[PDB]
């Protein structure tokens, strides 16, 4: 599948109502490249962490 | 604000912030309920709003 | 409220430059968000089959990406317009912060890797005579010998120069209790994973 | 010693040589050591080993090339000099030099010169190749070419070389290629029997900072403007001189009394009170002018009584009712109307009439068809010169020896020009690479735009 | 139900335009 | 292979009486020519305007048709040529079918192998081969030289199709596409009509461009042949029409069919003057005309709909529009769930 | 301000320094601590930099080092020698590398900055290289001491340890390039300077005993600062330095003398402003006002550290003793640059440096002005002075004393010294300077040489400019608007004057494509054509790299070809060479203009070639120094030696023409050696002409090339990465996915980071730093340059693969992929005519 997700890409390239919610269609983070949706975190050297998160 | 007052009735660009205060909430919900602490009505970090 | 970021190389593609880059350029950073194009130029966003833009004479190996015409706007994509360029990249700003106060402020930490001075050539240069011409007089001493190397706030004082804006700071000016978004460095990082 | 022996003479095709093109190197488009290939007419790199014009040598097969800078040839796969008599006519195509002896004799001149390609035709009268749709431009320069003094003055490179110029002065690329077009439009030994100046619009968009560009076409009027400015700027030293070959040759001086009209919801008592204030009363400003600004009548804008749909016209010398003290013309500004009647000085021995066509309305632009009538052959100015100054010219005859007429509305539209032979006195019309005898007579049935006349 | 006439590109593609004609 | 579909930008407004006269003189009794002629040339009226129209024809005129069918085929000779004219119209005693020849050698013996001329539009097929095409794009550039390669600039092309489904701007067929439109330019005297290149496409297939584009009767064509690039001859699309070889009675190519941007903006155009013209106007009335706007395109093209997914969308939100206003009149405030039925 | 133009007329007192090193090390952040030294009234902001060198828009926004900037500035020495010097700021950037060469040449001495945290890198070990090639004189400052004690809060002991191990790999990494022993570096010879130019401290070990000695008095600054470094300690009992320890834990003389008090001053002021900084500021006798301490930690440290280090001495002292004046400095880079050598007349006189002979500048910089219409040569002067409005001759990179073809006359308009921001305008420049030369820039394309019309008739030109790296990456780039062709082509002619390294080629089809180095490169070359050359719309092809050609098997057949003539057979064979042959040529190891009795021994010692087979080198193949070799080995008792020597040098030129253009896709020739077996030339002098021979030499070269074993080669970039040690195993699966292996991953000694050294496909290196960052998120950098050709797989004459448009082939599909494309880039024919 994802193998075709390239292709795809390379091609696609080269070739009333009141909404409170936000439409999951809206979303940009999706990628077919591994590299691009596992990204590695940042460990900041074992000794920092992301704001927020306990 | 929206579900409690229903002020976007009478102006449809305020729906940009009801939006907002909702999008604000998913970030600070999903940074608060992340420990032990589950989902719940006891966060109560109202700056952003 | 604060993450430990050192340096702003975390944010490589996703500042404020980029942002403006993907929007004049009508695309998006996975993370980044989408616009409606700058120009519409319907018919100028599908050209015709050129014998420059031929297909048949491009080699593919590795996709043309988003972050690519981002990284590069001038290079990689035709009307580069209202387009803006990124910070390339700061040195990344090694800081090792303490983790225990009970140790001190100038320390070796396991973090770095030994130095291991080597012996396997024996270092020659040029150094005369020892102990036989050159005397210091008794009034010269190192310049400050009577203070001490770290004080109790040595750590804290370096630890507060990699230090978000606020909190790098010895003064400042005092600030509305609106104008101080507490939660913008949440979202202007990357979404946390899963 | 190999040269002058050269088995390669019967290569060269002279029908493909074509010199109008820029001096830059096909390959790594170097303008120094420009090299033309005589047998395909390609420049290259340079002579040399180990370069483009040697590669091109022993790839295509061709041995003669010419150098286009020092005017010399050599066979490249040998490389040595070749000198023969037969040659000497492809150097003065690319670098036609005229002697003192020749340049006066330009003008009277009356046979029709031969071509390489046979297509006679006469010196000064050649088409200018359209490149871009900028018609404007090649009516402007052939008018111009036209002009015996100026040609004369820029068909001698020495007239115009060694002055001083500015460290940042590109005015002198507008003025060093003009001559260059000009002496390729007078030579009689053209290869080919119409011209390109597709060289020249290269230094008219850079020295106008992308205006008056190729593909568009611009006002001709507005092109001539400032195509005279600069030749006047490009000419001297650092500090421009007073007189240059453009202002003694097109430039007079003219006379405006500037009086401000007042404002008409006043009282008449306050009207000449204000009147005898000084604040409106005529203002004699003296001044200099390159062209004559002909004003036209407006259009019927109605059908006539008995012949319906009748094409307006106007005596020429009613479109000159200007420049005198009896007429006066009411121009009005958005904050006040004027009273400036204009009075001339001193004609200059060649005059340029602009009729002023392309008339922004209130919403858009539109062309006066109005036709122009005048003649042809004589005229007189001495009652359009005041009585002080009627003395010191005493000539006042011009005769019409170019004319730029636009042809269409002006969204879009051509420019003809039609210019008089000098030496056989002959009228030949030129759009482009169209060349066509039209009979002096029916030069006058033409909505004219632009004319030049010549005082003798 | 709101009885607004849909778009049917890419809806009712898979039947023939022969289908339910005699 | 350069197909070149064009239109006489003029002609109507451009027939000389006087030609026509005597060229219908040629062909009719003198004296209906003279008043064919005679009653093309009348006081053109309108309120408080009139004119006499002494150079074009008017169109009004119920033989004004045949005059048009008659001065267009004057052009084919123009175009066309005697020899080519008569080798397609074949014998006079054995006339030849529409597109068809009487010998493959007179089908083979000329560039220009299909014409049709229809009313103004005129679509030219040539076959040509390398040497043939080579050498005219050597004559149209011996007069029209371009050392910028500016030919690709103005080259119209058919952008409702994809870009690899769309004509190809290749140097070599762009040289030969605008060849083969200066080559038929000048065949025809530019005063009795003329082609415009702007309001004309030149479609050429050869090893660059696989699909051969044109536009017809408001029906955008492209034919892709199955030898070189079709991967399958898939037949479940009902909106493609499967060309077949009557000699070899195989699969040979493949017609893709497609609503024009023309007929398209028609059929808004007419369902907008529908609309704003039923102020006092009964809701039947509107229906019958939306219903008979309707069956008439659809009874049209019949299969260049479906592949027109712009026309579904359009088609749609004509209905929309028409129900609206239906809604409107029977009541000011716009219903929420109002029924089909 | 007069003082700077009356010092140019001594040339001992100037000093023709350039500023290299690594990406982000400090050097135009040292030229702007000099420049605010010098400068009253230039002071950098608070939080931002300065960056007075980066006077591009593009500079200031992407943050890198674009361009080599001039900065002539009058420093004091530790004395007060007030000395004149010529900076070269150059950029950092590996793909800039040019760059710096250009401001590489002109300059007698190389100041490598080093981070003290990162240590050597690649373009820092490149540039030190590069440098010794040059025959430079070589100082080392160490920039950016703060992250030792700021960010690696380092103890003093490590500190130098690290300090130590910096120096001292620097010192055997000269070793590998420079056979004299002069150039050793260490900090008590003067040779090291340490820095932080962040907060403007700058001291040598001259220096810093300097300011021990005006503190106490009756201290010669040499002799201590001759016991200020290595393994000396300090005795206090006895108050003198001993080679051994006096106690358990005696801390050497650097670490108690020089790196404790640096230690201490900056914990002070970075965690004690409020409680002890007063205090410890009156200890060391610097006295700040009260609103000079309310700043932030930044601006007060980088205040303190002004005044109490005072002027940048230390760096002017290090490069007056070990940078050589022009006056004397002229010898050696007369010989390595000048072509005609240093014993020709010209030579002899301008290795004076006498500001009273014949003019010879030679011009390596060509910046532009504000509206772009107008470049400005920048050169160095060697002999003589030049005048303002003055008429010269200006030569170029492809003139000869035979052929004044190349050389044209031009006027001298106004010149300026050059000082990054401002420009001062000069009468005369005398020589050993350096100069903006206004008005000459219409002859120049790259490099020429600047001399007096009328006279010195026999002046050759310099050296044409030797880069570190090849330029592979090509761009193909057209006007949106073809109406619009020449101005692309103006705006093409102006960049390839702004980049030395710039190449610009129209192809047969008509493509122009542009050469660079990489993508950061070419992304600045287009920034530059847009906005301020061409001003009008591009469209740029996807990048490619260039290819090149090899053999792996000898011609099976002896391929024969004859002139049209029908007069003249050559008949030849082709074989590969051997392993390391090819760089050696390249590296200008042995050359054609050798010697021909050792130039055979050479091949006979190293690869053991017979001594008359050797001795029968003909050329380099298509360069003087290109990587393929012509050899002969026809037959002596069947081939007239004598009458074949008639037409050597016509079958040189077809083997150098030849293998310049390739049968393959038209493209470099590597690696090969091509033997003349046998020659049959017509006896007749008029029927063996070179117009004849050339192109059957082609001809021959061709056939024998593709009967030998064809196949592709594309460049290897070498790829070094710094990255947190976690960040590893993400490079790691970023280079195997583009097709890239590791070589090594070897931890930075002082540091957390590893450094990653691979090697990546040049093709497959388009997006790998993007990749590479964004996948790390920011925390791994890569920095990639050209390394070596190598044979791609797959057999590029198979005629039996089909490719597929749009798809990234296989491995066995990749050579075969990248000849056809190629080809239908070059408007080339779809494949190889053999019978051709």
């Amino acid at each position: 599948k994802d193998k075709s997700k390239e292709l795809h890409a390379i091609k696609e390239r080269y070739l009333r109502k009141f909404v409170f919610e936000w439409d999951a269609s809206e979303d940009t983070s999706i990628d077919y490249n591994p590299l691009y949706k596992e990204r590695h975190q940042v460990q900041l050297l074992g000794r920092g962490f992301i704001a927020g998160i306990d | 604000v929206g579900q409690l007052t229903g002020m976007y009735r009478y102006k449809y660009k305020l729906m940009r912030q009801i939006r907002m205060c909702k999008d604000l909430k998913h970030l600070i919900y999903y940074r608060f309920n992340t420990g032990p602490v589950g989902k719940g009505p006891g966060c109560g970090f109202w700056a952003a709003g | 409220l604060l993450t430990d970021l050192v340096d702003d190389n975390y944010f490589y593609l996703f500042d404020l430059k980029a942002f403006f880059t993907s929007k004049a350029l009508n695309m998006a950073i996975p993370g980044g968000p989408k616009f409606e194009p700058l120009v519409r130029d319907i018919n100028l966003q599908d050209e015709d089959w050129n014998e420059f833009n031929d297909i048949n004479k491009i080699i593919i190996r590795q996709p043309i990406r988003t972050e690519y015409k981002i990284a590069f706007p001038y290079l990689y994509n035709n009307l580069p317009h209202h387009v803006h360029l990124t910070w390339y990249h700061t040195p990344n700003v090694v800081f090792i912060k303490t983790e225990d106060p009970d140790l001190p402020a100038f320390y070796f930490d396991p973090l770095i890797n030994p130095i291991s001075h080597r012996h396997s050539v024996k270092s020659q240069e040029p150094l005369p005579d020892d102990d036989e011409e050159f005397e210091l007089p008794e009034f010269v001493e190192p310049f400050l010998k009577d203070t001490p190397l770290y004080t109790d706030n040595t750590a804290n004082g370096i630890a507060l120069l990699w230090a978000p804006r606020p909190f790098n700071l010895r003064s400042g000016r005092t600030r509305r209790a609106l104008d101080i978004p507490l939660v913008k460095n949440w979202y202007r990082e990357h979404c946390p994973a899963g | 010693r190999r040269s002058r022996h050269c088995p390669y003479l019967d290569t060269i095709n002279r029908s493909v040589l074509d010199f109008d093109f820029e001096k830059l190197c096909s390959i790594s488009l170097s303008h120094i050591n420009a090299y033309a290939c005589l047998v395909c007419g390609k420049y290259f790199q340079g002579r040399g080993l180990k370069s483009h014009a040697y590669i091109h040598s022993v790839q295509f097969s061709h041995h003669v090339f010419l150098n286009l800078h020092t005017l010399k040839f050599y066979c490249l796969p040998d490389n040595y000099e070749i000198i023969d008599s037969s040659l000497e006519d492809i150097t003065y195509v690319l670098k036609p030099t005229f002697t003192k002896q020749q340049i006066a004799n330009l003008d009277k001149q009356a046979k029709l010169s031969r071509a390489y390609d046979g297509t006679t035709y006469l010196p000064g009268i050649v088409g200018l190749n359209n490149i871009k749709a900028n018609d404007y431009a090649n009516a402007v320069l052939q008018a111009l070419s036209n002009v015996p003094p100026l040609r004369n003055y820029f068909l001698e490179e020495d007239n115009y070389k060694n002055i001083k110029r500015p460290p940042g002065d590109i005015m002198f690329l507008l003025v060093q290629r003009f001559g260059e077009l000009m002496r390729k439009l007078w030579n009689p030994r053209n290869f080919k029997a119409h011209v390109s100046p597709h060289e020249m619009l290269q230094a008219v968009v850079l020295c106008s900072k992308k205006t008056f560009q190729i593909t568009k076409q611009g006002d001709g009027v507005d092109f001539l403007s400032w195509f005279l400015n600069a030749l006047h700027s490009a000419l001297g030293g650092t500090k421009k001189k007073k007189k240059t070959i453009v202002t003694d040759v097109f430039q007079g001086s003219m006379r405006i009394f500037t009086k401000k009209l007042p404002h008409p919801d006043l009282p008449a008592e306050e009207k000449e009170q204000l009147l005898h204030n000084d604040e409106y009363q005529e203002t004699m400003v003296e001044s200099t002018f390159m062209y004559l600004t002909l004003d036209l009548p407006t259009a019927p804008l109605y059908k006539d009584e008995k012949e319906q749909l009748i094409i307006p016209q106007v005596p020429l010398f009613n479109i000159l009712a200007k420049f005198n003290g009896i007429t006066e013309k009411e121009y009005k500004t958005y904050k006040e109307n004027f009273l400036k009647r204009f009075q001339l000085t001193k004609l200059p021995p060649y005059l340029i009439f602009c009729i002023k066509r392309f008339t922004k309305n209130n919403f858009f632009v539109e062309k006066n068809p109005t036709i122009v009538n005048f003649p042809i052959t004589n005229v007189d100015l001495r009652e359009y010169l005041s009585e002080e100054v009627q003395a010191v010219h005493k000539n006042t005859t011009y005769d019409l020896i170019a004319n730029i007429v636009h042809d269409g509305k002006p969204s879009e539209g051509s420019y003809r020009i039609h210019v008089l032979h000098h030496g056989t006195g002959k009228w030949y019309e030129l759009q482009d690479l169209q060349v066509t005898d039209i009979l002096p007579q029916m030069i006058t049935l033409s909505e004219a735009y632009i004319q030049i006349w010549k005082r003798r | 139900p709101t009885g607004e006439v849909l778009s049917l590109v890419g809806k009712l593609e898979g039947t023939r335009m022969g289908d339910k004609a005699q | 292979n350069v197909m070149l579909e064009s239109r006489f930008e003029k002609m109507y407004e451009k027939i000389d009486l006087t030609l026509l006269n005597r060229l219908l003189r040629l062909i009719v009794d003198h004296n209906i020519a003279d008043y064919m002629t005679a009653k093309n040339n009348v006081v053109i009226n309108y309120k408080d305007m009139n004119h006499t129209n002494s150079y074009g024809i008017i169109r009004g005129l119920q033989f004004a048709s045949f005059i048009v069918q008659y001065y267009g085929l004057v052009m084919d000779l123009l175009v066309l040529g005697l020899h080519r004219a008569s080798e397609m119209a074949g014998p006079p005693q054995m006339p030849n079918d529409f597109l068809s020849f009487q010998d493959i050698a007179t089908e083979a013996a000329h560039p220009i192998r299909l014409f049709c001329r229809y009313i103004d539009r005129i679509h030219i097929f040539f076959r040509f081969t390398a040497d043939e095409a080579r050498d005219l794009i050597q004559r149209y550039l011996t007069e029209h030289p371009d050392p910028n390669n500016e030919n690709i600039v103005g080259y119209n092309n058919k952008k409702c199709w994809p870009r690899d489904a769309r004509m190809r701007l290749m140097k070599h067929d762009v040289n030969l596409g605008r060849a083969v439109f200066w080559d038929i330019k000048n065949r025809l005297p530019r005063s009795v009509t003329t082609v415009q290149w702007e309001n004309s496409f030149v479609s050429v297939y050869s090893k660059d461009n696989p699909n051969l584009l044109f536009n017809m009767c408001g029906f955008e064509c492209r034919i892709l042949p199955k030898c070189r690039t079709s991967y399958e001859e898939f037949t479940h699309k009902d909106g493609v029409w499967n060309l077949q070889n009557e000699v070899t009675k195989e699969r040979t190519a493949q017609c893709f069919l497609r609503v024009d941007d023309e007929s398209m903006q028609r059929f808004h155009n007419r369902v907008r003057q529908i609309l704003m013209a039923s102020g006092s106007t009964t809701f039947t009335k509107i229906v019958n005309k939306w219903n008979t706007a309707l069956i008439g395109l659809m009874t049209y093209f019949r299969e260049a709909v479906v592949n027109t997914q712009e026309l579904l969308d359009l088609l749609v939100k004509c209905e929309n529009k028409i129900q609206t206003r239906i809604k409107i009149g029977l009541n000011s405030k716009m219903p929420s769930r109002f029924p089909p039925v | 301000m007069d003082f700077l133009a009356d010092l140019m007329d001594n040339s001992e007192l100037i000093r023709n320094v350039t500023l290299c090193g690594h990406l982000h090390h400090g050097k135009t952040c040292f030229v702007d601590c000099l420049i605010e030294q010098t400068h009253p009234e230039i002071r950098k902001r608070y939080d931002q930099d300065l960056c007075y060198t980066d006077i591009l828009f593009t500079e200031q926004e992407r943050g890198v080092g674009i361009k080599s900037t001039p900065v002539t500035v009058v420093l004091p020495d530790t004395k007060g020698k007030s000395y004149l010097f010529n900076i070269m700021d150059t950029p950092g950037h590996v793909n800039f590398s040019d760059e710096v060469t250009a401001g590489l040449r002109i300059s007698d001495g190389v100041v490598l900055f080093i981070d003290a945290a990162e240590g050597v890198m690649l373009n820092t070990e490149r540039l030190i290289k590069h440098a010794v090639q040059e025959r430079l004189a070589v100082t080392v400052c160490i920039n950016k001491i703060d992250r030792l004690i700021l960010e690696l809060k380092l103890p003093p002991t490590d500190a130098y340890y690290k300090l130590r191990h910096i120096v001292d790999e620097v010192n055997g990494l000269i070793s590998m390039y420079s056979t004299d022993e002069n150039l050793i570096l260490s900090p008590l010879l003067g040779n090291v300077c340490f820095s932080s130019s962040q907060y403007s401290i700058c001291f040598t070990l001259g220096s810093f005993a300097k300011i021990y000695a005006d503190t106490f008095g009756d201290i010669n600054y040499q002799e201590f600062a001759k016991r200020l470094w290595g393994d000396i300690y300090f005795n206090p009992k006895t108050r003198k330095f001993t080679k051994k320890a006096p106690t358990s834990s005696s801390q050497r003389s650097f670490v108690e003398f020089i790196l404790e008090p640096l230690y201490k001053i900056l914990a002070q002021v970075v965690g004690d402003v409020d409680t002890s900084l007063p205090r410890t500021l009156d200890e060391l006798g610097i006295h700040l006002t009260k609103e000079e301490l309310k700043l932030n930690i930044r601006p007060l440290l980088r205040l303190v550290c002004k005044k109490f280090f005072g002027e940048f001495t230390g760096f002017v002292d290090m490069c007056v003793q070990h940078i050589p004046s022009p006056k004397v400095g002229a010898k050696p880079k007369i010989e390595h640059t000048y072509t005609g050598g240093v014993d020709s007349d010209l030579g002899e006189a301008m290795s004076d440096c006498d500001p009273d002979g014949p003019l010879m500048c030679h011009t390596t910089k060509m910046y532009s002005t504000d509206d772009g219409v107008q470049f400005h040569a920048f050169g160095r002067v060697l002999s003589g002075t030049i005048h303002a409005g003055q008429p010269v001759k200006v030569l170029g990179e492809n003139y000869t004393l035979e052929d004044e073809e190349d050389s044209q006359i031009c006027t001298v308009g106004r010149l300026w010294i050059s000082v990054a921001r401002y420009h001062i305008e000069v009468n005369r420049v005398p020589a050993g300077n350096w100069v903006l030369i206004e008005g000459v820039d219409q002859p120049i394309v790259k490099t020429a040489t600047i001399t007096e019309p009328r006279g010195n008739e026999e002046a050759q030109i310099f050296r044409p400019l030797k880069f570190n790296t090849t330029s592979v990456i090509k761009i193909a780039v057209e006007p949106v608007n073809p109406s619009e062709l020449p101005k692309m082509l103006d705006g093409l002619r102006k960049v390839n004057k702004s980049y030395p390294s710039l190449t610009t080629k129209v192809e047969e089809s008509g493509e122009h494509v542009i050469l660079g180095t990489g993508e950061l490169y070419l992304d600045c070359v287009m920034h530059d054509l847009r906005k301020m050359y061409s001003e009008i719309d591009i469209k740029v092809a996807d990048p490619v790299v260039t290819f090149c050609e090899t053999v792996v098997e000898t011609s099976s057949l002896k391929c024969f070809a004859e002139t049209p003539n029908k007069k003249n057979k050559i008949t030849m064979i082709a074989e590969p060479l051997e392993k390391g042959l090819a760089e050696d040529i390249e590296n200008e190891v042995v050359q054609i203009t050798w010697n021909r009795k050792k130039l055979g021994e050479f091949f006979q010692t190293k690869y053991d070639w017979d001594l008359l087979a050797a001795r029968s080198i003909w050329a380099f193949g298509p360069d003087a120094t290109g990587p393929n070799i012509l050899v002969d080995d026809t037959l002596p008792s069947e081939v007239d030696k004598a009458l074949l020597g008639s037409v050597k040098d016509s079958i040189v030129q077809g083997f150098q023409w030849g293998t310049r253009e390739g049968p393959l896709c038209d493209e470099l020739i590597r690696n090969v050696k091509f033997k003349i077996l046998d020659a049959v030339v017509a006896q007749e002098p008029l029927h063996r002409g070179g117009g004849q021979i050339i192109p059957t030499a082609r001809r021959v070269v061709y056939s024998a090339f593709l009967m030998a074993t064809p196949r592709l080669m594309e460049p290897y970039y070498f790829v070094e990465v710094q990255a947190p040690a976690d960040c590893v195993s993400a490079v790691y699966t970023v280079l195997a996915r583009r097709r890239g292996h590791v070589t090594q991953d070897a931890p930075i000694p002082g540091s957390p980071l590893y450094t990653i050294k691979a090697f990546i496909p040049a093709i497959d290196s388009f997006g790998f730093e993007t990749d590479l960052r964004t996948h790390t998120q920011g925390q791994a950098f890569s920095l990639s340059v050209f390394h070596h050709w190598q044979i791609v797989p797959g057999d590029p004459l198979d005629k039996s693969i089909v490719i597929r448009p749009l798809e990234p082939q296989p491995a066995p599909h990749l050579a075969r992929e990248f000849m056809i494309k190629t080809r239908r880039r070059k408007g080339l024919s779809e494949d190889v005519s053999i019978s051709k």
